[PDB]
This record gives C-alpha cells, structure tokens and sequence, in this order.
RNA sequence: AUUCAUAAUAACUUUUCGAAUCGCAUGGCCUUGUGCUGGCGAUGGUUCAUUCAAAUUUCUGCCCUAUCAACUUUCGAUGGUAGGAUAGUGGCCUACCAUGGUUUCAACGGGUAACGGGGAAUAAGGGUUCGAUUCCGGAGAGGGAGCCUGAGAAACGGCUACCA
RNA sequence: GAAACUGCGAAUGGCUCAUUAAAUCAGUUAUCGUUUAUUUGAUAGUCAUGGUAUAACUGUGGUAAUUCUAGA
C-alpha cells in the first residue's frame, strides 16, 4: 500500500473479539486513540456484540448522536473508538458503569460498576520524564499524560487516578508480594501476586508470579500489571477472581 | 425569521429556545392511547408498571422499591396515602430527571386517582412543583418544561370543581410564578390557568376577574404579570383553532362589564383592549359576531357613566384593530358615537375620529361624515388642527374625496385668533408634501389676514423675538391672496438696514418674505442686499420665486447690466456642499442669464441635469459618463473666467456630494482644466485644506422653554397600536410644544452645509495629481508643516507622497526648513514615514544621496537590513562611505537608526533587530555617535531645570515624556553595555537628561498618590534603570574625564530621596546606588563626594 | 478578423469585423500590452488609442503573453496561469497555445479602449452597464459611500429591491467583517480564559512546590 | 550505557507561533454608559506524549546446475577521512586515502510455464508433491525514463517525454 | 439552497503475480540512526478589529472538435 489503509478484514480481527466470519467480510477498523490496536474495542462492536442493545451501524450512529456514553466522563462520538482494557464506561439512561477489563477466558469483560468506583480509574505508569521547563511529568499506560507526580514514584508503577479532575488519586509501587495481573501473553487474566522478577540487563526482564491455588507462572513485565496489595485490591473483581480452572 | 423551509434530513440542531417557542401543553389538543386511561385496575398502579418499565434511573428504582413494597391497591392508597406522598416528595427534592419525568407521571395519576381529598397535599405540591420550576430554568430543559406543566395541567383537569370554586386561591399560589420574570414560564402557567378560565363558572368568573382587577392595581409596577394576564385572557377566548366560542363571548360579558366598572383599573381596561384586538386578529368574523353582538348590548347598557373616557378607549381599539373585515357594521357604530358624544355634550376623541375616516366605508362616511365633522368642531375644538394633522397623514385622499378644505375653513372663519402659532405649525407642515395642492390653493379668514398685515405695518423688529413673530405672520401670510409687494417693501429694507450681518434666521425668514411675494424694485433691493444674504436655501427659494414670476423686459436689462458681480457670486454660492442648494443656485443662475442675455450654455444646462440624477450603483457609471461628458465638453470649448468659475466650484460642490463614482469623474476631469484655470483653484483647494479645522458653528435662534407633554394615550403592547400611538403622541408633542417644533422644522427644512472631514484628503488627493501649482506657491502649506498639525497619518502621507512627487524641491519657499522637519520625521518611528521623508530626501538632488541612494533604501528595507548593516556600515571593508561622503550623509544613517531602535522589542526577532543597531553602534566616529547621543537627548529636553536649577517648571510627569524618558534610559543602558570602555560622554548630550530621568522619577514618585499605579511601576522602573546606568557609566569611565562641574547637582539628587534611608532600602542586595557610593569610595579622586 | 473592442469604464463591448489590410499591417509585428492609434487603425476612431489585451487564431488558440513568438508552442502550464483551469490540485498539463506576437492567423484580435478620441462609439462609447455588485466588506462600503467611522453601514445598506408576483420584496448583503458587542464578549473571554489558564497554572506549580518542600524536608 | 531528559550563557534568522475566526443562547452588574463582566460548543494553534504508521536494522532458513573454480574492483569492488544528500545511519554519492572482499562448508554465473508463507494431498512412519487463488507480506497496473500536489504516490479510473 | 470559492479525501478498496533464487517471505530483532496529517492526553500573560483580491455571476468572443478557452 501507499498509505495507510481504512480497510479491516473479518479475519483480520484480534482472536479475543469474538466475532463470527459470516456476518461479515469487514471488521470495523477501530480508530487512533489512547490504547493500541489489538488490545482495544471498538464502541460499536461491545454495544451490539455484547451488550446487544443496537443491531445497526445507523441506530449506534444515532445513539452517538444521542450524546449517551461518557468514556471517563468524556462523550466520544466515535463508532470505532479504541476502548482498551481498564476502561470507565458510563451508562446514563441506564445508570450503569463498567470496566472493561480482561476475561480469564483470555477475552475482554465488562463489569458492572457503581459510580463510587466509576470516580475513579487505574493506570500503569509507563514512562517518567522531564519535561520542558524541567517539568516532571508522566505517561501512563492508557496514555495519560500527567504533569508533577510524587516523586517516589517510578515507571510501570500503579497510580489510582480520580477521573472527576483527572488527578493522581495514590500510587501503588512495584514490589515482591504485590497483586498483579497480566495483561496479556497466554496466560493473561490469571490474577496472582508476584514471586519476584528475573531481571536482565538490557533484555525482556521475566516475572514469576504465584496465585491463591499456589500456582507460579513466568511472564513479561508488559503484561505484568500490579492491581495491589495481598487481599487488598482497589477495584472489584469478576466472578473466578482471574483463576483458570479444567 | 425562523426556519420555515425544512430541509430534507432527519436531524435539526433545533435550539433549546427553539424548543421553548414551539412547545406547547394542552393534552387535550394532543391525545394518545394513555395507558391509564387504557386499563382499568388503577390509574396510578397502571402508570407505576409503566414507568417500572420504562425508567432505569437509581432515584426511581430506590423509590419504585419503597413504593412497590408500600402499595398493590387502591385502599393500599387511600391507607397509606400520606407516606407515598412524603416519599414521591422526598424524591422530587432530591432532583433527578431521569426520574423526574415518571414521578411527575405517577404524581398526575395519583392525583386523578386521588381526586376530592387530595388539595391538603396539592397546596405544598403546588410550592414544591414551581420550585421545581425554578430548577428547570436553572437547568435548561424542555422536556422538563413539558413535563412540569403537562402535569399541571392534568392535575387541573383531574381537580376543575374544588378549584373552580376555589379559584382566586389557585391564581395566589402562582401568581409569583406568573410574576415572574420569564415569558414562557408565564405563557405556560397562563394556557394552564386559562384552561381554568375556561373551564370556571360565571359568578366565580366575575369575582376572580374584579379580585385580578385589585391584584393588578396593586401590582401596578409589574408588566409581565400583565401581558400575562392579557395571554391568559386571550387563550381563554382563543382555545380552538379558528373560532372563539360561547363560553368565550360569555368570558368577554363578564371581563367587560367588572372592567366597565368605575373603580376597575385602566390599565386593566387597555389589558381588555389588547385582549380584544389579539381575539380580532384570532378569529374569524362568522365566529366574532355574537361578541359584537354584546358589545353593543353592553355598551348601550353602561353608555352613560363617568367612563366615557374607558368606553371611548375600547372603542377606538375596536375600530382601530383590524379593519371593516371584522367589522360588521360601521352604522351600528355610527350609531354609538352619536352616543358617546351625546354623552359627553379629546385626544382620544381626535384619534378615534382619524382612525374612522381611515377605517370605514366610504357609503358610512358619506353620511356619517358631517356630524363627524360637526361633532369635530365643535367639541375638539383646539384639537381640530391636531386631529386633522393626523388624519391628512392617515388618509387625506378620503377626506379630500369628501370635504377637508371646507371644514378646515369653515374651523377657520369660526377660530382663527387662538391657536394662530399652530395655525402656522400646520401651514408651515403642509408645503414640503407635494401631495398637498388643495391645502396650497385654500383660503383664509379675511380678518386674520388684515390683523396680520396690520400687525406687519405696526412691527418693530429690533429683537430676534420680532424675528420669529414676523416670520411666523408671514409663513401664515403666504396665501394672503392679495397684492401684497409694496407692504413687503419697506420691512424688508428695514431688516436690511437694521441688520448688516444677518442670522441664519433673518435670512431664513427674509428668504420666506420673497416667497410672500407673488406679484422689480424688490429685485433691485434684493441685489442690493444678497451680498450679505446669500447662503441660504429659503432666501434661495424666495429669490428664485421672485426671479421666475418676472419677465425680462429692458429696463430690467440695463439694472441687470449696471450690476455686475451677480454671476459671479453665484459661482461662489456653488461652492457649497449642499446639492440643493448647489442646484437652486444653478436654476437661479439659468433664469437670471434669460433675464439678462442669451449666452445660458450647454455646461450649465447639462450639469443641472446632473445634479438632477438621484444617486444610486445603476445610475453610477452613468453618472461618471456624465462627469466625463461635461468636462470633455469645459475643456473642448473655450471658456469665459465666468464659466470657468462657475465649472470649477461646481466640480468642487461634486466633490463634496459624498459619492465614490463622482469622486472619481472628478479626478478625471480637473487635470484637464486646472491649465485653463489654475489660479481660482489654487484658494478653492487650499480652502479645502482649512476645511474642517476651523470651526462651523450653525448657531440658530432658540426660543423659551415650554413644557407641552402628556401621555395622552394608554400604554399597548400590540406592536402596531404602539406605532400608531406613538405617532399620534409624537404630533400630540409638537402641537403642545408648537413654538420649538416651529424653530426646529424650520432647520429641518434650513438644510446642511458643513463639510466632512474628508475634504481635507480629498484636497490631498487633487494635491498629488497636480503637484505643480502646488509647487509653484508653496506659501500657504509651509505653515502646516512648521506647526506638525492634529492631521491623520494618511493625511500626513498622501502630503509626504505630494513631496517626493515635487520637481522643483530644492527652490521650495523654506528648504532648509522643509529639511529639518524632513528629518525629524524620517527620525520617527513610523517606517513609512521613513520611506517618504527618504523619497523628499532623495528628491533633493545631491551626489552623495545619489551615490548612496539604493544603499540607505536597502537599509530602510527590513529583510536586507542586518545584512546591509554587516555590508557597508561596516568598516575598512567593501562599500564601506568614504570620509566627506560620510561627513555628509551621516545624520540621515542616525535619523533612520533613531527609528530602527525606536522600534519596540516585541519579539526575538524585534529584539534582535535593536540589538544589531545598537552592537554596529561603536565603529562610526566620535562625534558621530555623540550626535546620535544628542537626538536621543533632543528627543528629550534639559533646559528646564537648567534654566532653573532644580525646580520644575511645569509638573509634567505624562506618560508620554516619561515613555521617552524610558526609551532613552534604556538606550543608555544598552550603549553602556556595548561601549563601556570606549565611549566618548558630553554633559550636554548624555549626562543632563540622565539626572534630569532619575529627578523626575522621584517627583512622579512623591507629587502623586500611590494610586496611579502604572505611573508608579513606571517610576520605580525609572529609578531602577537610571540608577542602574549611573553606576553602570561610573564603572567604565571612572577617572577618564573631569567630574566637577555636575558634583554638585548629582550629590543633591544623590541625597534628596536616598541618603535618609538608603541603609533602610538598600539592605537585601547591593543596589546600584550602593555600587556608585562604592566606586566612590574606592576611586580617589570621587572621594569627595 | 473579429476585433473584439471594450471599453472599461462603461464596461461596454462589441466585435468589429475587419476585411482590408491597411489598418492590418498597422497592427502586425506587435504583441499584448502595446498601444496602436486608432486613426491609423480607420477613421472612425479618430484620436481613439487603444492596447492590445488578447486575441484568438483561425484554430480557436488564444493569444498568452510571455512567449514572444507568432505562433502556437505546447507550453507545461501550471496552476496560477491563464488559459488554464486544473480540475485536480497542482495540476500541471501541456498545452498547445498560439504565442504573444500578432499574426495573421488570428480569427479576433481583442482590444481595450485607452483613450478615447473625438467621435462616439454606439455600441461602447454611447450606453453604459452598471456594476454587477458593490463591495461587501464594511470598510469598503465605508471607503464606498465616504462612511465616516462614527458612522454606520447598516443605515447605508445597498438593498436590491426584487419582485415575485406581486409580493416585491429586497435583498440585502451579509455585513462580513463587522465588529459587534458578541465580538467584544468573544475577546473578553479570550483574556479572561487566558488569565484564568494563568491563575491555575500557578496555583498548581505553588502547590507542587509546597508539596516537594515538605518532601525533601522528611 | 549516553554530549540523554532537563537547566545556563553569547549571538543568529530573506524570523515561526503566541486566535483580527464561528454557531447557540443570553445572564450578572453597576459609575444608566447603548460602560463593565458572564455560559454552552465550534474551528484553528506551539511543544511534548500517545495512536496509527512508515522507513531503516540483526540472527536463521531458499530449487537445480562443477561437461559451471575461481570471482568483484577504469565505471565503488573492500576498508578509512572529509563533505554532500537524506527524514535520518550508511560509498548512498563525491573527494582524498589504504587493497581489499567471497569461495570446494561451492563463491560466481546459468536454468527455473520460482509471487513467499500459513496451508492442501498422500503414507503407518520416514517422507513426497503442490500451494495464481477468501488471511498476511511484497510487486505491478502496454512497457522505458521523470515529475507536481499532498502527512502519505515515483500514483498510473495524476502529470512530462520515448517506443508500441 | 444551484453554482462557485474554502476544507478534507481521492496514496484505501478491487485486479494480477509480469518481475524477482538470501532478493522477498517467515520467525527473531533493534533503531541511544528516522518522520508522522490524523486520534488521544497535556501544553502558551512576556483594535470598538488594515488591505489585496478573484471565482461563482453580468457582458463581448474564438474553433471542426475535447471536463478548451480569451478579453472585460
């Protein structure tokens, strides 16, 4: 190609998404965002796939327009809007609110949530610098962009952020003995605490990982996302607690 | 204008204002298939699933658990009737929309379910719903709006009979809400209680309406309650879609009679007014009928009371409302004006007359119209005039059909001695109207016309006073229909001996005095006596009336022969910038060249018909073809200095005309004839140059002050009836106030002569296409330049343009002169100031210019300039000015670096720019950069203090001398940085004005208050950077020169505001003041100090 | 040939069509932009002056100037030329043109009226056609009507009064660049915005400042 | 891991930006000026980050051919130094320098009705043979040569020349 | 709301595998050697508001002809 292509085949989608190969030929291509591309959902395909509550590109179009859904408190009328993984979704007519988080089924899942926990919203800081100015700032994993954090705090680092002002709510370091959970890899979803991590100089530093069956497993510190303390997580959790099972 | 043309998608923006203009209440004018009214178990459980259904909002799902929990069952309501009500309340203080919208639903139904025994909690539901109200407005929503007054609705159609009973109570509980300040909040709560209205039975009706009546007196101040109650009225009669019904013409039985009450309000009695012209405008005439039907009844019920004056009033609304295509009968209210004013055996009487004549049908007026008239003079008798004013500007072809001119006479003959100024105040009205022949040719009363010659043969004049009487007999005196020339003759020497330099009134009114005349030595004495009485239009009309009632006889020829200038004044008289009077000097001119000769030429002729062409774009390039014919035809044919005159102030009068076409046919046409004629149009454009800053004052004679006003009418809100009142208020006004309206109309029809301030450029403008002449005198424009005006910039460059496009520049009147002043502005700020003073500069031939001609234009040019600096300003390089060269062009290359420093650092780039002036500063020569010094300080000044010592001669701490201070402080400062070691420093050029800096700092500091506090930060400032460039000078010169003779003045203003407490001030950080003690205290010879 | 004559100032025009070759060999070896006698051309226009603005050959290809040859020539146009219009953006095509020079192989040779001589002309000299539209900018209205800047333009509003039927009716420009007090609440909310931006911005910084004082501190 | 992030200095610029924009409505003031403040959203804008990218770049892997053993280096083949060019590294190119580099562990060049892969067939396995062909990657749009615009083209339902 | 100016797209889609034998492709890199229109998140105190135009349109034309145009 010349360019950039607008163009998203059926087979061409993520594994996870679920969608089936006959009622199309085309996948939504999802748009530029906070998230990258395989790891996101497009708005159209969670409401009519999962929440089944359009059925038509022109009835979502329409709700859109209908200015329903806030993302963070922020209406997006995007169809194809990248929603990612740890996501706020606010259902007004409804009175709803949902995370979107990982499935232990290795797909997405919503969850419902109260607007107490909807308030909110958890990031993997990803990256600290010094800005212009000699500003020290962040980047999350979701892509916020924060200036002037606690200065304890490192890259990869969990940080509760209020969404009602955007604003570091607390942080959460990366220890050994923390709550965590993988964000992708096989064996994504599966909830457990960290053993420790093997780490190499300049290499995919690995993670051991040991959840409440005593189960220990290895992973990368991409996927590695700290949730937070032993039995003290700050958001709820869906049914099986992250545990795969035969 | 609204959308009424619906485009074809789906889905309108459609604005929240929008939404509140189109919504509506009345579910009855809507229905559905509601489903309380669908199944039969129980309204309120029936809704309560319903919205169990619909709603997903956590207020209601929290309250539908409470509630679902509470009640299954009509007794579970008449049981717990209270709890729910508390609960349903409880939630609609807690405000939440989602659930508001099925709350209000479950609150209607539970009221419909709840009829009899509900008003208890109905009442503080009234309370808690108009708070909620409130809420919407401060939120923003229509559904919301919607919802709130479908349910008052519902809640009145469920309640009717309590509340019909109990009414005026139900009106109290919202009257705050229909007070209140917003239109379609009372627009809704007024179709809601108008439901009510028209629901309520006929005593209640009359008892609410008197009660309204009392709340209206009593809230006198407010409006919105009254257009509330107008619209609440008027959907009470306009319910259906067309036509009004019985129980409407029942509704307008009682508001008419608790209104023809005595006691009743007449602001109520115009709120019934507008009431009824709405209902007229509504409805159609078959539906109307019965209405008029009891408005006769009940007129001839209550015809004879003391509110004939309220009865008159209605009467005139219902004339006046829309026309005979809702009257049914004219005869039948023919009928009850012979009552009304049989009745009474006034402005509303003349009003209501006007509208009649307007109104009706001509086979009603034919009969009507005589005692209409009879009834007109002889009870409004003063207010004839006024009312026959109004009804010529109504209709005056009905009454000129019918007989105006016979009654206006026959009301002459039986007044004519009691209101003769208004008599005058309708005569003088009638002669501009050129519909208004009959008017011009009727008669007038014998006696009066007799009084008023006899008052004209005993007149003394010597007062402007006398001035106004006699001009006001004489605009009466215009139709005295008898010979009359040989009386105005020896008043008229009398004003033109009595007074040599005349009023714009006594011209006016002598003026109105030859229009008195209708049918030669009045011409003789006429041109004795224009020289002093030209300009003026009504002089100009009277003349002219005079000229064309003569023939030209022979002895008329050789008076005309033995008075020379005549033509020649009119030329003058052209010159002018009023068209009018432009072109009645033109048709004077033409008559008076009949009179004379034959010699009236095509030029005169063809521009008569030019000014004579209104002025619109598709006459414009007509126009200018026009110009351009006349002035190919002035230059073709060979001219006499009469018509050369003649063609040029008339050009000129083009010129003032304001008209873009014209302006340029005239530029076309005067470079032409300017070479046949260039010495008269030499005063004519410079005359244009003193045109408008010499004053123009127009000032007029000014009677006493009469206080004649009256709000003669109600107050409407129908737009059209508050048009036609305030227009017959506003003839009210002048014919009560007839003396000032008499002066005032006479200025409106005196005319305009005061020039725009454009001419000037204008002038400007023909000055650059011919620069010769003015080359030639330069006398009259030196002046201008030597006192630097305040003329605008585009003045001063389209002057500056005229100054390059000079030829001789260097034999001008003062050269050097010219030079200097062509240096201060090159030396100023503004670019193109430089550009054109370095054009006049170069148009003065000298071989060193010529040399470094393209050399200083590169360096006045912005994006060569740096590079043009680092060229040939630098030196013992290539291009760099020879020696005498040098010696000569030098002050030029300081004038244009003075601007390019002058310039303000508002960027990099700006600051940048300053800053390679300054750093190419120290390579020139000594004396060279000193005088760059010495126009830094020349843009300043020393010698008041060294005039005087110390002492300020006038306290000047402006913001424009200290905004130069700064500039100059801050130039001194940079050429410290960049020559500390090198510079050379003159106690003329650079140390007087530094002292003199930090003195005035510290004056503009102590003299004034602290509350000028940007003159205060730019005080501190002041003192901070002269402070700073003293110890800064102290530094890098030291002992390098002598230091004695300013020791003294520079320790005093060292220890005036300092040394008190300089120890308290200077404690945090060194100052620079502390630095200067310092290198005082360390160099030896500085110990002095 | 044709000689398509107008007049600018009565934005008037018409074609002449010209048989003999006096008046011809007048016109030959010039180009566009130079001036020829109208006496020379004929009698008729005596004194008249005019330039040459354009020309067409017996083929229909115009006349460009900037190429000094009497012939055609396929020249690589680009967009911001003349007797071209590209139908896609930076479009860049060859053409074949006739070149500047005058030649006889012009079907019409076009002319503009410089001056004009003594007689009239009946298509162009005598009538007139007003403009099409006056200007729409408010200082040009004002530089139009004189308007000082006190003054309105609402007041002097060009207004075309139309008819439908009987229903007539008037058309009236919208006003574009014209300052109003929704203009002025425009800026103010510019600089209050921007202040306000300035205040927080601040604030947090003081803030964040405390915050790692008290930090370094511990 | 860094001359990194970031901060300071001294200048520089055919000197960039720091809203002359727009729609809905219209409030609060008060010196009663048609003076002052004020909401919603719409576009644009510098820098950074993101996202989508693309461009380079490593390891490992190709069918046959020795009746194919030497091969590449004027004309860059191998390495160096400097410049240019680029969006950048880089002989990519230019200069001035050194003589390299590969190969029987098959270099080179030749054949390939040779688009690569996931996959398809077959046997019990080992294997064998296909795979233009629903996905991915790359290539092209009669073929040589070249270009404009645009963030993105050597585009071809764009343009210039050749040949047909 | 025609037209026209302005904005953006028109560098994807669809068709074919001519060519190409460490070339692509595949896996595995990495760019601390590159730019990024767009998304998203942050991000700027340092005249009651100039001018030039030109389309569209009006009007005169060319030719055998084209989604050709010229003059005004």
């Amino acid at each position: 190609a010349r360019g950039p292509k607008k163009h998203l085949k059926r087979l061409a989608a993520p594994h996870h998404w679920l969608l089936d190969k006959l009622s199309g030929c085309y996948a939504p291509r999802p748009s530029a965002g906070p998230h990258k591309l395989r790891e996101s959902l497009p708005l159209i395909v969670f409401l009519r796939n999962r929440l089944k509550y359009a059925l038509n590109g022109r009835e979502v179009k329409a709700i859109l327009m209908q200015r329903h859904v806030k993302v963070d408190g922020k209406v997006r009328t995007d169809t194809t809007y990248p929603a990612g993984f740890m996501d706020v979704i606010t259902l007004d007519a409804t009175n709803e609110n949902f995370r979107l988080v990982y499935d232990v089924k290795g797909r997405f899942a919503v969850h419902r949530i109260t607007d107490e926990e909807a308030s909110y919203k958890l990031g993997k800081v990803k990256k600290v610098q010094l800005g212009k100015k000699g500003v020290p700032y962040v980047v999350t994993h979701d892509g916020r962009t924060i200036r002037y954090p606690d200065p304890n705090i490192k890259v990869n680092d969990t940080v509760k952020i209020d969404l009602a002002s955007g604003k570091i709510t607390d942080f959460i370091k990366f220890d050994a003995g923390k709550l965590v959970y993988v964000t992708g890899g096989r064996n994504l979803g599966r909830i457990g605490t960290i053993v420790h991590k093997e780490r190499h100089d300049g290499g995919f530093d690995l993670v051991h990982i040991k959840d409440s069956l005593d189960n220990t497993f290895v992973t990368r510190l991409n996927n590695v996302f700290v949730i937070g303390e032993q039995g003290k997580p700050y958001i709820s959790l869906p049914k099986g607690k992250g545990i795969k099972l035969s | 204008q609204r959308q009424t043309t619906k485009s074809s998608k789906r889905y309108r923006y459609s604005s929240f204002k929008a939404r509140i203009d189109d919504l509506k209440i009345e579910p009855a004018r809507n229905l559905e298939k509601r489903v309380h009214d669908y199944v039969e178990s129980s309204h309120f459980l029936a809704s309560f699933d319903q919205w169990k259904e619909i709603n997903l909002s956590a207020k209601f799902t929290e309250f539908a658990a409470e509630i679902e929990h509470d009640v299954q069952t009509l007794p579970q309501i008449l049981y717990h009737d209270k709890k729910i009500f508390n609960s349903l309340v409880s939630f609609i203080n807690f405000h939440d929309e989602f659930s508001l919208q099925p709350l209000l639903d479950l609150l209607a139904q539970f009221c419909h379910d709840l009829g009899p025994d509900f008003l208890k909690f109905y009442e503080e539901a009234i309370k808690t719903l108009i708070n909620l109200l409130d809420a919407a407005i401060e939120f923003e929503s229509s559904n919301v709006f919607e919802w709130g007054f479908n349910c008052l609705a519902y809640i009145f159609k469920y309640l009717s009979k309590f509340l019909v009973k109990k009414l005026v109570l139900t009106c109290d509980l919202l009257i705050p809400l229909l007070s209140h300040s917003k239109e379609y909040l009372s627009r809704f709560s007024a179709e809601a209680l108008s439901f009510l209205v028209r629901k309520c039975p006929v005593s209640n009706l009359r008892e609410f309406v008197r009660s309204v009546f009392e709340k209206l007196e009593g809230d006198d101040e407010q409006t919105n309650l009254y257009e509330g109650l107008l619209i609440l009225f008027t959907e009470s009669m306009t319910s259906t879609q067309e036509t009004l019904h019985s129980k409407a013409k029942a509704i307008m039985s009682v508001l008419l009679h608790e209104a023809l009450t005595k006691s009743s309000p007449e602001r109520s009695v115009s709120l019934l007014s507008d009431i009824w012209m709405n209902i007229s405008k509504y409805a159609s005439i078959e539906s109307l009928l019965p209405v008029y039907e009891v408005m006769y009844q009940d007129f001839n019920d209550s015809l004879d009371a003391t509110n004939i004056d309220r009865i008159l009033k209605v009467l005139t609304t219902i004339v006046f409302s829309e026309s005979g295509r809702k009257i049914p009968d004219w005869n039948k209210i023919t009928i009850l004006i012979e009552r009304i004013m049989s009745q009474s055996e006034q402005d509303k009487v003349a009003f209501l007359f006007a509208l009649f004549i307007r109104n009706s049908d001509v086979k009603t007026l034919t009969l009507f119209h005589q005692k209409l008239f009879n009834y007109a003079l002889t009870n409004i008798s003063d207010c004839f005039l006024e009312f026959f004013q109004f009804a010529l500007r109504l209709s005056y072809e009905r009454v000129f059909s019918f007989n105006g001119l016979k009654f206006l006479q026959l009301f002459l003959k039986k007044n004519w001695q009691s209101q003769g100024k208004k008599i005058a105040l309708f005569f003088l009205e009638v002669d501009d109207k050129p519909e208004l022949q009959k008017v011009r040719e009727v008669n007038f009363p014998e006696e009066f016309i007799l009084s008023i010659r006899d008052f004209f043969v005993t007149a003394e004049i010597n007062d402007s006073n006398d001035l106004f009487e006699i001009y006001w007999r004489a605009i009466i005196f215009k139709y005295s229909k008898l010979q009359n020339t040989e009386i105005i003759i020896p008043l008229l020497e009398r004003i033109f001996s009595t007074f040599a330099s005349p009023d714009n009134f006594t011209k006016d009114m002598v003026g109105t005095l030859l229009k008195i005349y209708r049918k030669n030595n009045l011409l003789k004495t006429i041109l004795d006596n224009y020289e002093n009485y030209k300009e003026s239009l009504n002089f100009l009309r009277g003349w002219n009336k005079l000229v064309s009632n003569l023939h030209p006889s022979e002895s008329l020829k050789g008076l005309m022969s033995h008075y020379p200038s005549l033509l020649l004044s009119l030329t003058d008289n052209f010159m002018l910038p009023d068209g009018k009077i432009r072109y009645e000097t033109l048709e004077l001119m033409k008559t008076l060249m009949i009179l004379q000769g034959m010699q009236v030429p095509d030029l005169l002729s063809s521009c008569m018909v030019i000014e004579e062409i209104p002025l619109t774009l598709q006459n414009a390039r007509d126009l200018t073809i026009r110009i351009k014919n006349v002035g190919a035809e002035f230059g073709k044919t060979k001219t006499d200095k009469l018509v050369s005159s003649f063609f040029l102030k008339y050009l000129f009068g083009l010129l003032t005309v304001r008209f873009s076409p014209v302006w340029t046919g005239v530029f076309d046409t005067l470079p032409n004839v300017y070479t046949k004629d260039e010495a008269l149009v030499w005063k004519l454009v410079l005359s244009f140059i003193k045109l408008p800053d010499e004053n123009q004052n127009l000032d007029y004679y000014q009677p006493l002050l009469e206080d004649g006003a009256n709000k003669v009418l109600w107050d409407s809100s129908v737009v059209r009836l508050r048009d036609t009142i305030d227009t017959f208020s506003h003839i009210w006004s002048k014919y009560s106030t007839q003396n000032t309206s008499i002066i005032s109309t006479t200025i409106e029809r005196r005319g305009n002569t005061t020039y725009p301030i454009l001419i000037r450029n204008q002038a400007l403008k023909v000055m650059l296409s011919i620069p010769q002449v003015a080359e030639n005198h330069f006398v009259d424009i030196a002046p201008f330049v030597y006192n630097d005006f305040s003329w605008t910039e585009v003045d001063r460059n389209v002057f500056l343009k005229t100054l390059s496009k000079f030829k001789n520049i260097k034999n001008v009147y003062s050269a050097t002169e010219l030079h200097d002043h062509l240096m201060v502005l090159l030396g100023s700020r503004n670019t193109d100031v430089q550009k054109l003073a370095l054009d006049a500069l170069l148009a003065y031939k000298n071989p060193t210019l010529n040399k470094y001609r393209d050399n200083l234009k590169n360096l006045l040019d912005d994006t060569l300039f740096k590079d043009e600096i680092t060229t040939f300003l630098t030196e013992n390089g290539s291009q760099s000015i020879k020696a005498e060269d040098e010696k000569v062009v030098m002050p030029y290359v300081l004038r244009i670096f003075f601007g390019r420093a002058q310039v303000p650092p508002t960027s990099g780039q700006k600051r940048s720019r300053k800053i390679a002036v300054i750093s190419v500063l120290p390579n020139f020569k000594k004396p060279y950069i000193n005088d760059f010094l010495s126009l830094a300080s020349e843009r300043l000044d020393y010698n008041y203090f060294f005039g005087n010592s110390h002492q300020i001669n006038s306290s000047k701490a402006t913001l424009k001398t200290i905004r130069r201070m700064t500039g100059f402080v801050n130039i001194v400062n940079s050429t410290l940085s960049v020559l500390r070691t090198n510079f050379p420093l003159h106690t003329n050029s650079v140390l007087q004005p530094l002292i003199y800096s930090i003195a005035m700092a510290y004056y503009v500091l102590d003299t004034e208050s602290t509350e000028e506090v940007h003159l205060r930060k730019m005080a501190s400032n002041l003192r901070q950077q002269g402070l700073k460039c003293l110890s800064s000078v102290f530094e890098f010169v030291g002992n390098t020169f002598d230091w004695s003779t300013s020791m003294e003045d520079i320790y005093a203003v060292v220890v005036k505001p300092r040394i008190s407490h300089f120890s308290d001030e200077n404690l945090q950080q060194p100052s620079s003041l502390l630095r200067l003690f310092l290198y005082w205290a360390h160099n030896p010879s500085l110990y002095q100090f | 040939m044709k000689l398509n004559i107008s007049y600018p100032v009565n934005g008037s025009q018409k074609t002449f069509e010209i048989d003999d070759e006096h008046r011809i060999r007048v016109f030959f070896d010039k180009r566009i932009g130079q001036e020829v006698d109208g006496e020379a051309v004929g009698d008729e226009f005596k004194g008249y002056v005019f330039k040459i603005s354009g020309g067409n050959d017996k083929q229909g290809f115009p006349m460009k100037q900037g190429v000094l040859l009497p012939t055609r020539i396929k020249l690589l146009l680009t967009k911001n030329v003349s007797c071209y219009r590209p139908r896609r953006d930076g479009e860049r095509k060859r053409k074949s043109v006739r070149g500047a020079i005058v030649g006889p192989d012009l079907a019409v040779l076009a002319l503009v009226i410089v001056k004009k001589g003594e007689q009239e002309l009946e298509g162009l000299t005598d009538t007139t056609v007003p403009k099409r539209l006056g200007p729409k900018r408010a200082n040009n209205i004002r530089k139009f009507f004189g308007l000082s800047k006190e003054d309105d333009v609402r007041d002097f509003v060009i207004r075309r009064e139309v008819t439908k039927g009987e229903k007539t009716y008037t058309k009236a420009p919208k006003i574009q660049r014209l300052v109003t007090p929704q203009r002025l609440q425009r800026k103010r909310h510019q600089r209050a915005l921007k202040v306000r931006n300035a205040q927080a911005q601040r604030e947090a910084a003081a803030e964040y400042a405390q915050l790692l004082a008290k930090r370094l501190s511990e």
